[PDB]
DNA sequence: CCTGGAGACTAGGGAGTAATCCCCTTGGCGGTTAAAACGCGGGGGACAGCGCGTACGTGCGTTTAAGCGGTGCTAGAGCTGTCTACGACCA
DNA sequence: TGGTCGTAGACAGCTCTAGCACCGCTTAAACGCACGTACGCGCTGTCCCCCGCGTTTTAACCGCCAAGGGGATTACTCCCTAGTCTCCAGG
């Protein structure tokens, strides 16, 4: 369970990025309890992330993160990136960033703390970590929607959501 | 590998398009060569690579759309067309990706089907514009465009492309 | 859908072992229509199969499959597979495969022909068949069994292993 | 084929396919990761250091000790060297590939042992493919690094 | 005026071709058996239907923290010349 | 075990630029609180279609058995391609 997953101490995605997210995924509106295993999704997958760009910092012997090293760490899990660094149709339309950007740099910094590699970054490598990961729960999300469906349901549960996720 | 300027060689569908744009077709080309090329190192069991096995590769993919493409190998090959990508740097992406031999038919036919799925994203971004009207196409224009084609989705999907 | 794959004309899988297959999987009752979404699924996989298999052998300038073919489709499916030629409950210690032998070579010869090939197949390239088949076939069985116990039910229906299908895979 | 050593035909095939594919797939890993034009041992020992759980961080020093030491070593360096150097067209040293041999005894180890475990639990003294599968499918961190094959 | 590319050859090494014998498949025939298919209460899971409170959709105020630069800065990411040191290829 | 041979990735020194940290301001969203209700929960009372059972055809399978055919092997030829070259015309 993802439940265990999230802790105390570390920052704190604001719930209005839940709904928001839940709106960008169609759903109609949040449960009182479905942050919890949403954000501890989020915060697994942006840790693993960040341990692999760190897996690959490691071989250059560099001190800071470059695009290179994060579409490395996105290939390496077979996860083809098209990004370059160069009521729900109210936001069908939208496509920026739905989650505040400062959350994840102190994010990033925070994690790379734990792991014990005070590393600068780029904001190239932020904004592929910004797409991938909001890819990769709106599918998430977009799977249990249609799971709670199937089960003659209008309405989406934290069990909805937590066996979705182990459906993969 | 930046084919931007035959894109709009290309493109007679005018509709001045987004700098970004031409950067995420050309990601979406290069990575469709690489995981092609990569099956082709794959699937073969001599040395020389042939022109047929990559015309078999993609013979096998589902609808009259590989039809229509080895009928354009065939043309360009022989029949009637030419091609405007280059063949050099298609060559040098081809080593950067295999230790075998490789023959020129191969390129050519490389070149043909890059035109072919080149074409088809084109005029599928232009179809979607004109179904929401206005002009210069946008990233908007691919996502549920690629998405409403049940076979291109089918077969490519998965990537993750700008937002949702 | 998937009940469209089947056609009329061809052989089907004995409805026997397709109760079998449900029983293997766990399930204590299924309903009686699920014979049909398993028959297509199962014939639309050795469709893709086979004839990624023939792609194989028509560029070795062949004209009868090895185990070398299949293995290389296998690895084509980034599916890798260890293997070489070389009442319900007390069931899955058993080994013993449930899809009879000829029935599945007669569905192999058949659509080879359907293809234009009346190419020959040895028993090797059929053990690897078979056992891919039943591998993913199980692995789809057990999904929909966990979304059915999911739907705080307690049986299994047409529309169950539609749902699953749908959300292992993409669209149609 | 030195596994029976290291300890039922068809169970040697089966451990020997599944050790050849990990070490395939760790050196086509190893490959894509890199940057540089040749690879060290080190970039395989940063592979040992993402693997979760104590199980991890005692291949890793077993991969240090067999470094700075000897341990056992009975894995031909030469078929270690035609298994990479098929899937490979760049630069290696014999640091890697004695490392990769380290660990891939130690897998090899551990899933022997693991197979004993699931043996003696159904009351059986042989090795059969169906205790490898209840070895395989019973340990979790097993199970989601081979999840992905079948047998 | 450059530069990469349009010819040139040129040999070798793989690509294409022919023969062959036997192993491995392939088709067929037969025995029968294990299995596959056809009824049967029933009863138990499913479903139509009734009832609710409570979790939650929507609306309102407020802050406080997030974004937009603004700026000084430095550190540290690249760029550019050694060398010795560690594989490779040989005895 | 040793020769050498080579080339190449650490190494050091420079540099300039881009993240970084703080400042500050401002204002827009996060949140907490009220209200009123839609629906998932919960329950109920009947329902009909799998599910064990049983009996009753049949054709999968195995074993043999002949047979043949093309496939792995060997031997032969050749021409196609990388691969160096080269200097030179188009850009």
């Amino acid at each position: 369970h993802l439940a265990d997953h999230v802790s105390v101490g570390e920052t704190q995605i604001p719930k209005a990025s839940t709904q928001h997210l839940l709106r960008k995924a169609g759903s109609l509106s949040a449960a009182g309890d479905t942050e919890v295993p949403i954000r501890g999704f989020v915060h697994m997958k942006l840790h693993k992330l960040v341990q692999k760009s760190l897996l690959a910092m490691q071989l250059a012997k560099r001190k800071t993160i470059m695009k290179s090293d994060v579409k490395k760490a996105a290939e390496l899990m077979h996860l083809p990136v098209f990004a370059i660094p160069t009521e729900v149709r109210s936001q069908m339309k939208s496509t920026c960033l739905i989650i505040p950007k400062e959350r994840f740099r102190t994010m990033a910094k925070e994690i790379s703390k734990k792991e014990g590699h005070d590393v600068h970054i780029a904001e190239a490598a932020l904004d592929m970590l910004q797409v991938i990961v909001e890819s990769c729960t709106v599918r998430l999300l977009e799977k249990a929607l249609v799971i709670t469906y199937s089960g003659k349901r209008t309405r989406v549960t934290s069990k909805d959501i937590e066996t979705a996720f182990m459906l993969e | 590998g930046k084919y931007g300027l035959f894109i709009k060689r290309i493109s007679p569908k005018d509709a001045d398009i987004t700098k970004e744009s031409l950067e995420t077709v050309n990601n979406m080309l290069v990575f469709l060569a690489e995981k092609l090329t990569k099956q082709a190192n794959i699937i073969i069991d001599q040395k020389t690579l042939r022109h047929d096995a990559f015309l078999w590769l993609l013979t096998d993919i589902q609808g009259e759309l590989g039809k229509h493409s080895q009928d354009f190998a065939n043309s360009v090959l022989y029949g009637e067309k030419e091609l405007v990508f280059p063949t050099k740097r298609t060559e040098n992406l081809m080593r950067k990706n295999t230790c075998l031999r490789i023959s020129q038919s191969a390129v050519k036919t490389l070149t043909a089907i890059l035109e072919y799925f080149c074409g088809q994203i084109m005029e599928a971004s232009f179809s979607q514009a004109k179904k929401s009207k206005r002009k210069r196409i946008r990233p908007i224009d691919i996502e549920a465009a690629i998405s409403q084609d049940k076979e291109l989705h089918s077969m490519f999907g998965k990537g993750v492309i700008s937002g949702r």
